[PDB]
Formats: C-alpha cells, structure tokens, sequence
C-alpha cells in the first residue's frame, strides 16, 4: 500500500508489482479550463491504449512480444536492469531507442494478424 | 536470448506543462466557480527519489498570475461605471480637526453629478485624498481622466484572500520538495507527490510579503542568479514579524444615485481628529530579524563586506512604498524606518511607526486603462498581519568597495507567487515503457 | 463452490443528477435554434413488473428548466435597444376624451424631451401610458423603474409565444416516466416506462391559474408536498379545460421615433374608438362544475363534514394577487375574485374578470432588470385552456382556500412531475457456477 | 427486442440475455452544456471499461473469474438469485461489499498475469 | 511506405497490408470550435471500438467471425473482390447490407459468450 | 463456404461536413488565435483514385466566410466607439489646392466634440472625403447617423491579409485536386491527401481578384451553370496583371481626446496639391490578358459570335467599382477603362479612384467601421489573378464586371479542396472461420 507513484525510485523488478496502482489513476472561461483538462486526460489515455491495441497488448498490464532485444539499445545484464536500477533511470538510458522499438512492435503484430488469418483459412 | 516486454502503469514521469484548476475548501477569486477540496488529501512520500526543481522556470507561477488577473477583472466587470464622475471639481483643503501630518493631505471637493433622471443634476460634496486628485491649471480632476475609465468596486464583494488550492488533471501529478533549507533551484533529495497544492492565499503586496509560509529552520536567501546585480532576492523568514496597521479616522460613508440603479459611494465626513494612517513593527523583533538576514547574506558576500540597508531609490509609490489592502482600503506605507542600518561584523516594548498614505483610485497589476475606485469603508480600520519574507534589490558596491547596499524591491507580482510555489513542479505521467526480459509470446 | 462473475450491460439504474439538454423540434425568444431538433419518431418502453418511486417535490429537472428559461429570457434581450434616454421628467394629463368609467384615470397622456439621431438635437414627443408604469414625482411623473433599473426594449420582431421544448438525457442516462393515472407525484408508481426525451413542454408563464398544460385522465388530482402544512401550495390538475377568452378591445395605433443612431422606440400614439377595459370571460356553469369537483377531492383530505370556502387573495404584489399572463404579446393582470368567491357545504351566463395592462415588466421576481414591452398595433384577443390551479390553504369546521402562486417553479412541476432522471449502471456482479480456466 | 431497459423487472436469468441491448446504448454557454454532456458520457464509459480491463475482462460482456463467492456477501440459493430476483433487487442487496469484490478482482488478475509471464519465460 | 490513405485505389488485397497506417491517424466561441473538434474525434473513435468489442473483435485489425456470407449481399468470386476491386468500390457495392451484417455479428457473439460460460461451469 | 471478416483501418471515406480549424504559421485576422502549423506538411498522392469535386457546394467556403466575419468583429470589439461624432457639421469645400478632378471631393468640417471632462467641449476641424458626409439641409451629418454606430478601427491593428491554413480534425481528411485545367465540377483523375490546406490570403476585393493563385497553364473559366445568366463567372488567369494603386496626397494626421482615455484620429491638413487616387495597368498586358479570356469564352459560347465587354450597369458603389484595402485606406476604383471593348474572330490605363472612411463591410447593416486616416503618401503594388464577370441577359454576348458576394473570392482558392470523413471499419468475405 505505497500509493500512487510510491514505488518510484524502487528497483524495477519490485516496482513492476504495483502497476495497477498507477494504471487506475490515469482517468481519476473558467469552466473551459476544466473542460479542456478533462478532454486531455481522455486523449492521452486513449493514445496509450491505441498503442497497446496495435501491438496486440490490449487488456494487459504486462505483455510479452516477439521482438527480440537488440544489444545495441542496451547491453546491460538482467541483474543490472531488473535489479540495481529503477524505472526513471531505465527510461533515460533507452530514451533514444523508444521510437525504434515501437515501430518494431507494430510491424510484428501486423505480421501475426496475417499469419493467424492464414492458419484459420487452412483449418 | 532476451525479448521486448511491454509494461503499462510504470511509475515514471516527464517535466510538463498543463492547465491547473482551483479547489477552494462575495470575493474576487471566484471561489464559487472552484470545486471543493479533498478533506483527506493523499500525500505520498517517494523514498529514494531525487528530483530537480527550478522555481524560476516554473510555469505554475505564470498560470497563477494570469488566473488572478482574470478573476479580478471578472469580479469588477459588472459593477457601476463612474464615468459621470470625471468632471471639474472645485476643491479646498480640510482644515478643521487636522493634525500636523495630515496637512493638505485631505481635500474637500464639490461637483455637479447626474441623477436618476436625465434632466436633473445634484450638487454632491465628498472628501478625497490628494493622491487621487490632480490640479487642472482650485480646479481639479481625478487622476484617471486622461488615461482610463473607472469602475467602482461592488461593496458586497470582499478583497480578503481565500486560500486557493491548485490541482493537476488526471494524467499529471505535482511533485513537492520537502527538503528543509531548499534554496529553490537544485536537486531535492526528499520529495512527495500530491494532486493539489496547499492552500495559497493570493495576498497582494510589494516590498514585504505578508501571511505566507515560514522557513522551517533558518532564513533562506533565494535568487535567480545571486551574482547578477539585476536580480531580486527573495528572503523567506523563519519567524514572522507582527505588523499592526491602522487608519484611525472614523469615516462616515454616504451614497447617492447617479443614474437608474447606479449607486456611488463616497466619504461624507470624518468624526473627530484627522490623523495619519500608520503601521507599527516591534523594534526588537525587527532588529533580530535583520541580524538573521545579514548572517545569511554573508554566505554569499563574505565577512569583510559591510552590509548596509537603505530605503528605496525612488519611483512611483507602487514601487517605493509597502502597498497592501487592509480592511478593504489601499495603504502605501513608507518602510524607511525598517531599512536604515549598517551592519559591521554583525553589530523594551519600543516600536517603529511607518506613516502610510491612503489612495482610492487604484491601478493594479501595472496595467493602463483599467482603473478602479475603491469605495470608502465605514468606521475605523485596524488589521494585524505577519511579515513572512522580504524582497530586496542589490547595489553591487562590494565589487569596488567594502560596502554592499540592499534596498526594498518588489512590484512584480510574479515574485510574490514564487514565494509559495517553489516547492512544486508539474510532471506528466508516462505509463508505458519497455525492458528486456526472458519472456516470448506463444504463436 | 460458487464464483464471482462479472456482467456488463446489466439493466439497472440509480437516481442521479445530470445536466439535460434541449432538443425541441423544427424569430422567437425561446431560441429554439439553440436546441437540437429531435427524431420525429419518439420511443417509449414500458417496463413490465417495475415499480419505482417518484418525488416531484425533489426533482432537479425543475431547477434546470427554471434556470434555462431565465437565461434565455435574458439572452433574448441582449441585442435590443436600451431605453435609458426615457428616464426623464414626464409632463402628463389624464386621457378623458373617449373613456367609459371602466378606465377612468387609468390612462395617462405624457409629453417629454427625447433624444434624436444627432447628439446636438432634441425632439418633443408624446405617448400614452397605463398608469401602473408611471409614478408621480411631486403633473410631473417618472417611469416606475427610474430609481431601481435600466429598461431594455423587447425586440418587436421576436415572439413571446411558448414553443414546446423537449428535454433529453445525455447518453448513459435515462428518463423514467410514471404512467399511473392516479399518481399524486409522491411515492411508488406501479407502471412506468423509459424515454430518452420528455414530451414537449410549453414554458407558459402565468400566476394563479395554469394555462395550456396537461389534463388529468380520470379525476381531479390534488398534489402537494405535505397537504397538512398550510405553508405549502396545492397544485390541482383538472379533467376538463375551462375555456377562457381574454381581450383588449381598444384599437391602438403604434408610432415609432428615432432615439439614437440605429435605434428606435415604439409607443402608443393614439386610440381609435372608445376606451374600455381589458377583460376575460369564463363560462359560469363550467367553472361551477369544475370547482365542485375540486371540492370533492379536497374533502378526501379534510373530511366530509368540513365546509370548504373559496376566497380572493389577501395581498401582495400585483404579480401575486392577480392572474398575470402574456396575451398576444401584451401583459395582463386579471382579478380572479369572481372565480374564487363561494362556500361549499356538505344559458351563456359568464363571469367577467377585469384586467389591467402593464408595459414595464419585472420578471422572475428580480430587481435591476426591467423590460419594456412595446405596444402591439390593433385589437387583441387570445383564447386559452385553464388546465389547473395553484391554491393556498389558510390556517374550526371550515377551511379557506385562496389563489396562491408567485413561484414559477410550480408551473414547471405540473408538467415535470411525471419524470425522474436516472443514471444507468451497466456493470454488475453475481455468483455463478463458472470458474475461469487458467 | 424489449427495448433499451425493457429487461428491467425480469429475472436476472432472463435479463442476462439482453446485455447487448443495454451496452450498445451507452455513448449514444449552450454549447458548453452540450460539450459537458458529451464529455461526461465518454468519461463514464471509459471508467467502466478500464475496470473491466484491469480485472482481465477486456472486450467481453460476461467474464468468469478466479475469485470465489463468499456466503457472507450473500447466502441465497442460486435458484433464488437467478429465478426469483431481478437485477435491481440484487444490486440493492449487495450494494455493500462492492469494493471488496472489486479489490479482489484486481488482485487476482495481477497475480494471474505474473504467473503467465513466468510460464512463457520457462517455455 | 505509402502514407495515409496511400493505399486507396490499390486492390483490396494489397490495401489490407496497410491497416495500421490509417488506424494510427484516426485518433490524432473560438476555442469551443477547437474543443468540439477534439471531442468529436474521440466519439467517433470510441463508437467504432465499442462496436468491435460487441462483435468480439476487440484489439484486432483482421477479425474472422462465424457469420456466413450470403450471396444476396454479393455473389462475386473471391479473386474478383480481392484482386480487381478496391475498398472504395467494395464499400459502395455492399452499402445496403451493412446493417444486416452488423446485426448478425452482434447476435453471433452473444451466443458464443453464452456457450463459453456453460462449458466452464460444466468443467 | 465464406464468412464475414472484419477489417479495421480500411482506406475508405465519405463526403462529410465537419468543423475546420486554422493553423496560421497586431493583425485583424488574429493569427495568434490559430495553432502553429507543421514546418513541413505532408501530401500523399492517391495513385489510381478518381474522385468528384464540386466547388459550388463546398462548405469550406461557408466556414471561411463565417470565420472571417467573426475575426473582423472581434478585432473591433475593444476599440473606441465614436458616438460623440454624430453631430451637425458645418462644412465648406476644400478648394485651396484642387486640380479640376478634385473639385468638390473634399470637405472641411467644423464641429463641437466632447473631451476628457464631461463639462468641456472642444471645437474640432477635420477633412472628410464627401462620400462619408450627407447633407442635412452648409449643414451635414455623417452618413451613418440614421442606420449605424461607428467603431474606430484600432490604429495598432493591421488589416494586411496574412495566409490562413485550414486543418481537418483527426478522423477527417482533405482531398486536393491536382489536375490542371480543372473547372471545379466533376471527376478529378489526380488527387492527393493533405491534413491542412495551403495558406489562403483573405483578400477583400470586389471586381478583380487580387493576390490569388494562378492557373497552371491557361485561363480557366468556372461557373455553376454557364448558360444561366443569373450566375457569376469566375475567371482564373495564368499570368498576373500588375496593378499600381496610389493615394498621392500627403496627409497630416491629428488626434484629440474625446473621453476618458479615448481618442479620435482625423486628417488635419494636406501638404501640396491634391490629386485623385488612381490605379495603373499596362495597356498591352491588359489587352493580351483580355484576349485570352475572350478565346476561352468563345469556346463556351461559340465561334463568330461577338464578345463585348462593358462597364457595370448600376448598383451601390461597393459593386459598381473595384474596391480594395490599400495600405489601410479603402479605395473605390472605376474599371470601365478596363472593360470597354469589342472582340471579333509604356502606355498605361489609368483608373480614377474614390476614397471612403466609413465602411459597411460584408453587406451588413448597423455595424460600421471608421478607418483612421494614414499619415503620408500611399502606394500599393498587387497582382490581378482573376476576374469576376457576369453575362448580360442574338449574335453578341456581353460581359460586365460582377461581385458583391465575398463567397466568390473564397471559392477561387478553395475549389481544389474537399472534406471527407474516414470510415476505417468494414467487412468483406473470405475463406476464414473463427475457432470455437
Ligand atoms: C493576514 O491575516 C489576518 C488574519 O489572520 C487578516 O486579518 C483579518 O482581516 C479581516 C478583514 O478585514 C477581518 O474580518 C472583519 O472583521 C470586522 C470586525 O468584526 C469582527 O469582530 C467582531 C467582534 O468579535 C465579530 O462580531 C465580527 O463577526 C468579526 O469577527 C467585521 O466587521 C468585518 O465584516 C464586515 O466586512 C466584510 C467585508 O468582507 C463583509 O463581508 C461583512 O458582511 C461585514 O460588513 C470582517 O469580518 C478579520 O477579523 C481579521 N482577523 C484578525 C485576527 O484580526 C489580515 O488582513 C491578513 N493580511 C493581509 C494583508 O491581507
Ligand atoms: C394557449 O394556446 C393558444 C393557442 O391554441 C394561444 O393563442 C394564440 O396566440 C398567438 C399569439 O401569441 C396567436 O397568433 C397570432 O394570430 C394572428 C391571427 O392569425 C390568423 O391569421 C393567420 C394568417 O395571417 C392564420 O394563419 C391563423 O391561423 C389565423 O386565422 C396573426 O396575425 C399573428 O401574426 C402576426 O403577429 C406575430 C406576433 O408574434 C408576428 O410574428 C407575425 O409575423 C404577424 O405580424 C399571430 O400568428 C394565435 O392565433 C392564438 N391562437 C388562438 C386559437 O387563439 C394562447 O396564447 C396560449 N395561452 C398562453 C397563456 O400563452
Ligand atoms: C530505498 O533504498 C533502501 C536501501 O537499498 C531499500 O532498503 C532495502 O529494502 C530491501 C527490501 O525490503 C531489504 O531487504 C533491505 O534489507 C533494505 N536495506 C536496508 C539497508 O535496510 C528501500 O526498500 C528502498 N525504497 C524503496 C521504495 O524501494
Ligand atoms: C542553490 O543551491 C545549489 C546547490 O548548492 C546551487 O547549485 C550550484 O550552482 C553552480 C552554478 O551554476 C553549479 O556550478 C554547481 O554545480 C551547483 N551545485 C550543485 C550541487 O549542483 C545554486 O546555485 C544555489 N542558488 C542560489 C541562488 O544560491
Ligand atoms: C499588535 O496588536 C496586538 C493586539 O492585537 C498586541 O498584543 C497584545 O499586547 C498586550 C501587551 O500589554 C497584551 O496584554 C495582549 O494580551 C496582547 N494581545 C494579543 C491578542 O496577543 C501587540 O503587542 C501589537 N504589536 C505591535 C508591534 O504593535
Ligand atoms: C407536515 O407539516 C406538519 C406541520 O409542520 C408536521 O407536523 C409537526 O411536526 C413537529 C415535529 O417535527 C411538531 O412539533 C408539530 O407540532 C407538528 N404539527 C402538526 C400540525 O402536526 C408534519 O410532520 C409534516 N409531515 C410531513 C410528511 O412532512
Ligand atoms: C369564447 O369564445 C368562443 C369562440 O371563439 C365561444 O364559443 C362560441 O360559443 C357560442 C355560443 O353560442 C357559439 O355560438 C359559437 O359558435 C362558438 N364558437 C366556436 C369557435 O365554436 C365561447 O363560448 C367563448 N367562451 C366564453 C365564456 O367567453
Ligand atoms: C466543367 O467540366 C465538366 C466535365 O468535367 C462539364 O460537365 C459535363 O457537362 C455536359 C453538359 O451539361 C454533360 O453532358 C456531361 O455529362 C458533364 N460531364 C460530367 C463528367 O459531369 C461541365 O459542364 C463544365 N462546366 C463549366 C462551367 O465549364
Ligand atoms: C493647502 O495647503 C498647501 C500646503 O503646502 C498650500 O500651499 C495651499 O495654498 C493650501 N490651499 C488652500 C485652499 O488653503
Ligand atoms: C473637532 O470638532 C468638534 C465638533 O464636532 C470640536 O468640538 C473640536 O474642538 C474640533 N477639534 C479640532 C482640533 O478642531
Ligand atoms: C540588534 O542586534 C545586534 C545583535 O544581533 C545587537 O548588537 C544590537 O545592539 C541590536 N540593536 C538594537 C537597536 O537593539
Ligand atoms: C412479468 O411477470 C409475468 C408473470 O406474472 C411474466 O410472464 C412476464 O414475462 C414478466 N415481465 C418481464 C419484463 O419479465
Ligand atoms: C458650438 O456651440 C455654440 C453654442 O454654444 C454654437 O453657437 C456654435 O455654432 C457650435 N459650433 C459648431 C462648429 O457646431
């Protein structure tokens, strides 16, 4: 019971056990400022949900994919990443490669939408 | 060997800007527009998180400034427009029941004012302070006649600050610095997350900051760039200095109609002696306060530097005097008695009395074209407040000599806000991210 | 051996307060262009085996109707001429040339110095006034509003005629309607249905009698929050309209003058023919039958051996003591003492109610915002249905009832009592024998 | 079809077959009242969808879970719950304990996701 | 690649390989026009997502369903549909049967959910 | 044995109407109110897509019309209301420095105006351009005193057209027609998709279209129904015609205080000779341009048919002359000298111009603007990029300058664009079934 972002600063492998706590708080002229803010909260939420959708991770807090990890992005050990490191630090270390990884996640899912359809057609 | 794994709900964030809204808890801060506060706000301490804060690049201050201006204008907008009042005034000095200080300070004016009926006129006589009236050539006009229109503030709406809590929208959070002795521009080893700020009272003042937060441990000296002679220094005090302000004169307030539904308020008369408004500061407390300030200034200027305090160099009253709203009246107090000392090697029930002027035609926020008339208030006014910080400017004398001089500064309202909003920054929550794991997706 | 199962799309609801929007249907002050026209095909779903509790006295649909009406009224006047130049000394004499005793001393003939298109010129004009709008200063008079408010002239091209407004719930909400013909506004309603929009409701403004509303299906219905407490009003819904014919027999000629650039003032110039009072006609027998039915229903709450007496309003502002309404665009103030003068104990003969007319109107019981209703040229006649009453009971063996009123929310409750707004709560949980397979 | 709320008053069993009808009718200064109405409808929709997502019931109208039913919450026989009662009645009876059940559902899903990740890593 | 709608005019088969190109661009008084524009985009996005959810296609780009194709809707050969026609043409051709098909899809998924619940209860 | 398969992200669209917003990269068009735009906008060519456009039913035009009017009014809302000026004026003729062309054009008017104090009045003497002054019966009033109020335009706000880009909301797209020789109504074989239009300058003019786009190859004549004499003809040129417009008089501008911080601007005097404002075009360039127009009209109406041009037949000054905003002044130029000709199978043309200070723009009544005079001497150089012509209701067709409806200036730039809604969801048969 750490609270919202109470795990920040904690080891990545430990902080990953409280994902629900942050996830459930993302949707939590003077009236226009409020109305605009409400709209933004929705827009940001939906953009992240759309990415999970196109990557095939809809409905999950933890999603495994078939994009292999490239040592170019990071050559750190799992005992150095999931332990002896927090998420704020990790985000900075691989900030460059975020766009690349996202592109690959999308490509992979689109290929697997096609492969599934072909198998069903063969059945 | 390793695969990309996507996580959602990751506790990370980025510096960000957004629009904050107010939550509150007959005023000019539309506290009725605001939502109510959370009776049980949740402050979450973040263990092992160091976050960099910069109070000089904090846009919460800019947003508060704009909100205050807009709220002000909205509350004034529907009130009576005193355009029938820009007439030739015939004025003489008040001589009856006058002490020596109030000599020529107060004037007795008469004029031809309109009535409900378009066809009629009335002769009205009111008292005005000399700061509001400018000679035309005994023929006077109000000071605003050649630059702006006057709106009378509505008598039913207060000017007493009500705490405002700013709240981040969902998807955003406010990080708070809990590091005592935080100078406001630097990494903060101990932080917590809040959704709403504490309640900040939008107190308006110039040279001395009133009714703010106190420093937890010792006087804190903060500035954008301490070695830049062009910057102001914000000093947060450890203990308050109590200041007692009053306008002893017993005003009788009169009201007339100047058109259908339009009521104008003015001072009719004064009962008894006419004396100058003033503020009282404990002498001993003030002397201890400066000694503490000096000890801290020395951390930046050295022991061999003499620290001298002096009165403001000059300019408009709004920047040379201590301005504040007391009981609804606007006071302009001359703080020369507070900043007239030399400290070399850091060297009862007495008090310092500061004379004050009273002004009814007000031009706030350093704007031109929007002027307000502050109705007089019936009876005698007294208010007690806490001095919680100072704004000082610096004459960089130590570069060439052994003596440094500090003078009262301020006048830019953004600096009053920075006083409270230095512990907070807005960040955006970024719930998505990836990391390598050993996990793969079955096909 | 049971498991938690989650169901989405569950047909349940909770009472809730939300903001409704208007749809209306496809120039007028009701600003129907500001509403979104509804679907020509309405839907109503009967809910079989559903009983729900309604409370017309605690219904926020009423509060919203009130606020929107006030708001549109004010919005309508925003672009209209401000008659500030008229707050002048008027030099008035009596209109006596063609008067019957009916209006002796009621009309005034006033002359004054009015502004013109050019700043440096004045014009002398004269007009007729109805006395209720003019007060003596010391023959020197001023308009009644000079010491409290500015007057905005209503725009001559914009009609005041009520247009039915359909109020619609936002998605996620629903409006439940009570179909029980005997329902008195409070408590369980055995037969209900669901709609998305209300029927169209005409925002008719009246003060003692309710005009052009819905009629009760079977019997006169007495509704109140607490009938016991004489501090509350009683709303009565009738089973038959009582037809009321109202008129202003005088033929008014309307003139217009320029008062400033792009602005003009409308006023009565003269009257053609003789001068007689405005009045309303109610058939006596229909009224007597209707009132007798009201008495029977009142006896059900006060006792069979209690005498019921009707009396005229005892006092208050004209807006409260008389029956005020907008007839053809004019504002009438009719004396109803001829309708409520009878004690009830265990051939084209009509009742005539005299009516006065005002042009400076202060609506919604507010101060500081007056409207000038420009005169309408010609002779005015309007016919309307009395569909209900607002009565107030007084504090022995005899009870006394008088016309009540003055609070507009009561006129609304009479149409909105059938509806309540609820929130749909589609997510629910129940035990089943289904265990998730993992 | 009985219409949008036509199933109300029917038994829970009977009403469980009309979920599509109620679900599809969600989502479907004067301009501000209209925007607020629209924004509010969206926010409510998304908040309920979020809970379903957190609980693992993503994109489904009926979900079986791994949280056992407690007789403490209600000890009615299933034949009573499904054949005699309607959903309005049921919800009133269990208005209490709603947040107990919801808390358990969030916890159960989090544990399930962690376990699936471990199996995939081992395989 | 081709860019947004760059596949318009291509055959249906070829065009189907660019679905993510269009999907990512569906989501992303004076200032009120700006709010209305934002709100409207969200509403359209969500209505399509809701509909996919009802049909059991949540999170998918290519969703096979069990509603059979009727010759009364269109009786073309598959090679004609996928190799010669484009999507703009196809949409016009079967515009008249859109609601029929959608109604059938909703009914089919409701039956599928009922069947799953019974099988799990039987286990 | 085929089953319905659902596809999401399908490249399909429908004709649609939505709200568009601006992205426009001290000015009346309030570009600070628009979002900043894309430094490098994308365009996708829709190879093998043919789509229909109809410029006369394009509601983008109607929205531009509404936005332009609203922006205009918003810039005037905070400016001083010149109501103290609606007084009787005592006026005499300015005959001190007149050429024969200026005889009776300017008037010297004296009046009693208000000042800062309610109590005082001041005598003011200003010059007017006659068209703004109507005789009362040497007693005159400003023309607007019976129908409208005057708002002084703020001296700090420029009226210079600045390009405005229109942008579609997400879920919508703007199709652009890239075909040359496209007349606006019918199939367009080469189209592309953009999110925002190019910038369009909101230029206000009445007979000639100024500073627009040029036709790629040849004069294009567009109309809703060319054989219907009730319709206007919009002619797009493929070459500009340069026009030089001048107000040669050197004005000295004075100002007074009329109220509490309120001030009025007016012409005090004029230095040197007063001459009429006028516009120049080359005769040869104009004759080549007109000949091209004639050739294209001939294709539509037939060979060996006489094509005649004539001056506008009548109506208000705003439609009988070519009006435009030059340096902030409002000119009303006589184009008869351009359109006086008959066509059958160094040396310039000078057009006289009048100037007005009281402007009733967008054909509205009750809202009139006062344009402060500009100090100094003004010259503008602009390109004629098109014409608005009408066809007179035999063997001869007659064309006259037309105009008066601002929607037509808009259509000349927006004819290439269409708004559609994206419909990403759809179905098709395929040999795929869902496993149960
Ligand atoms: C720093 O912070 C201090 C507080 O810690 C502020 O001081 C307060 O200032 C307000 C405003 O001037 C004072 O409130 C006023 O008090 C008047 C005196 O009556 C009081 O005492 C009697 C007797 O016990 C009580 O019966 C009465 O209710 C009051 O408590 C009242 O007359 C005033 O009310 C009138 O004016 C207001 C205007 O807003 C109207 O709305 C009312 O209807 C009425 O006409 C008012 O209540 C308050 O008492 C002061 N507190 C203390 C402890 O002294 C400083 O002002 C602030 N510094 C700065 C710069 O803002
Ligand atoms: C209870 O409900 C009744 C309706 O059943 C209301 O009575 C109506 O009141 C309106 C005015 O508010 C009357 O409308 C006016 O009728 C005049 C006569 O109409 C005849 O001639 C026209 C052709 O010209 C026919 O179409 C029509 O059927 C009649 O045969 C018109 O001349 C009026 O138009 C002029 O004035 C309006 C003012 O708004 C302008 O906008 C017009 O442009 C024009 O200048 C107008 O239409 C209506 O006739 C009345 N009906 C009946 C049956 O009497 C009651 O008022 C209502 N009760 C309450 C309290 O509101
Ligand atoms: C902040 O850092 C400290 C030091 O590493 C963490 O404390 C350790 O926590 C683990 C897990 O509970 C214990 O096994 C160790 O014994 C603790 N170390 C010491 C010296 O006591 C602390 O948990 C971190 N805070 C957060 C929120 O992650
Ligand atoms: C507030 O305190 C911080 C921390 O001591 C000061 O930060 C230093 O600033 C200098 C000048 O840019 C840097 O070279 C140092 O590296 C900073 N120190 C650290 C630890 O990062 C800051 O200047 C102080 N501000 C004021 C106004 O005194
Ligand atoms: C400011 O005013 C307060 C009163 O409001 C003064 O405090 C009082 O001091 C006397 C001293 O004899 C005590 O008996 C009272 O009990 C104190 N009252 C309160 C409420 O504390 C204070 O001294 C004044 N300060 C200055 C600088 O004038
Ligand atoms: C209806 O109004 C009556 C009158 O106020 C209420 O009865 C009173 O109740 C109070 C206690 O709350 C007693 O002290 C009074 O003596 C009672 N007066 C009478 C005349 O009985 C009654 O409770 C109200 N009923 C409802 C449903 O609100
Ligand atoms: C109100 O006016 C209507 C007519 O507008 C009256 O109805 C008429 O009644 C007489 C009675 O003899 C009949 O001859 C007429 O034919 C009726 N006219 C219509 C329209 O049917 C009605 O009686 C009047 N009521 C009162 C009490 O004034
Ligand atoms: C603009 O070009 C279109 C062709 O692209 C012309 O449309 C044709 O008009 C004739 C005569 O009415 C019809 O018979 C053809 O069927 C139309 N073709 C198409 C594709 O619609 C149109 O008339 C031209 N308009 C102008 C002003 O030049
Ligand atoms: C008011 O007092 C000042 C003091 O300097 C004096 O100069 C002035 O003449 C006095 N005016 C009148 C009217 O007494
Ligand atoms: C003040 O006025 C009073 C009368 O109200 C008088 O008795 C007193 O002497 C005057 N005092 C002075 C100093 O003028
Ligand atoms: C002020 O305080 C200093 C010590 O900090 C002391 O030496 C000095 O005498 C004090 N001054 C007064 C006036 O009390
Ligand atoms: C209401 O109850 C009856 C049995 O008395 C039943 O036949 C009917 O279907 C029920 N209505 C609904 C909507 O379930
Ligand atoms: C100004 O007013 C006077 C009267 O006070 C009048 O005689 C004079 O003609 C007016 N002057 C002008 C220019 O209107």
């Amino acid at each position: 019971s750490l609270g919202f972002l109470g795990a920040a600063g904690s080891t990545m492998g430990a902080a990953s056990m409280t994902l629900t706590v942050q996830a459930r708080n993302l949707l939590s002229h003077w009236g226009i400022k409020q109305l605009q803010a409400r709209v933004l909260a929705v827009e940001h939420y939906l953009r992240d949900q759309q990415l999970l959708g196109i990557w095939g991770c809809s409905g999950k807090l933890i999603c495994c994919t078939n994009v292999p990890w490239n040592s170019s992005w990071s050559n750190r050990n799992l005992s150095e990443i999931w332990d002896n490191m927090t998420w704020l630090q990790w985000d900075k270390e691989i900030s460059n490669y975020t766009q690349i990884i996202y592109g690959l996640l999308e490509e992979s899912q689109n290929q697997q939408e096609k492969n599934e359809q072909d198998l069903l057609a063969l059945d | 060997n390793l695969w990309v794994t996507v996580y959602y709900g990751v506790p990370v964030w980025k510096d960000a800007e957004t629009t904050l809204f107010c939550a509150s808890d007959h005023n000019v801060w539309a506290t009725h527009c605001c939502v109510p506060t959370d009776p049980n706000p949740q402050e979450i301490h973040l263990e092992n998180v160091t976050e960099e804060f910069n109070m000089w690049k904090n846009n919460m201050v800019e947003q508060m400034h704009e909100d205050i201006i807009s709220l002000w204008d909205q509350s004034l907008k529907p009130c009576v427009k005193l355009t029938p009042l820009c007439v030739t005034l015939q004025c003489t000095n008040v001589t009856n029941n006058i002490t020596d200080d109030m000599r020529g300070e107060l004037k007795n004016c008469s004029f031809n004012m309109t009535t409900e009926l378009r066809d009629k006129k009335q002769k009205v006589y009111s008292l005005f302070y000399r700061l509001d009236v400018v000679q035309i050539n005994k023929e006077y006009r109000l000071i605003n006649c050649n630059t702006s229109a006057i709106t009378q503030a509505c008598p039913k709406v207060s000017f007493e600050p009500i705490p405002i809590h700013y709240c981040a929208p969902a998807g955003f959070a406010i990080l708070k610095c809990k590091d005592k002795k935080f100078n406001g521009t630097g990494p903060c080893p101990s932080v917590s997350t809040v959704q709403c700020t504490h309640g900040i009272k939008p107190v308006v003042s110039t040279q001395l900051l009133l009714n703010g937060s106190l420093a937890e441990e010792e006087v804190i000296i903060r500035s954008e760039n301490i070695t830049n002679n062009a910057k102001n220094i914000l000093v947060q005090l450890n203990t308050p200095v109590q200041i007692n302000c009053t306008r002893p004169n017993n005003n009788t307030v009169k009201s007339i109609r100047i058109g259908p539904g339009q009521w104008f308020y003015y001072t009719g008369d004064i009962i008894g002696d006419i004396r100058q408004a003033h503020c009282n500061v404990s002498k001993a407390t003030w002397n201890e306060t400066l000694g503490k300030v000096v000890k801290q200034l020395r951390k930046h200027f050295g022991n061999n530097t003499i620290i001298r305090f002096a009165q403001s160099s000059g300019g408009d009253l709004e920047v040379t005097t201590h301005s504040f709203n007391c009981g609804g009246e606007f006071f302009y107090c001359n703080t020369s008695g507070l900043f007239n000392s030399t400290w070399i090697s850091n060297t009862s029930n007495d008090s310092i009395t500061l004379p004050c002027r009273i002004k009814q035609i007000i031009n706030m926020w350093q704007r031109i074209g929007q002027a307000m008339y502050a109705p007089p208030i019936q009876g005698v006014i007294r208010c007690v407040s806490n001095i919680t910080g100072l704004i000082l400017t610096r004459d960089g004398g130590s570069t060439n000599s052994t003596t440094e001089t500090f003078r009262p500064g301020g006048g830019d309202m953004r600096d009053n806000w920075r006083s409270e909003l230095y512990k907070y920054k807005v960040v955006k929550i970024e719930p998505l991210g990836v990391a390598p794991t050993r996990c793969k997706r079955r096909v």
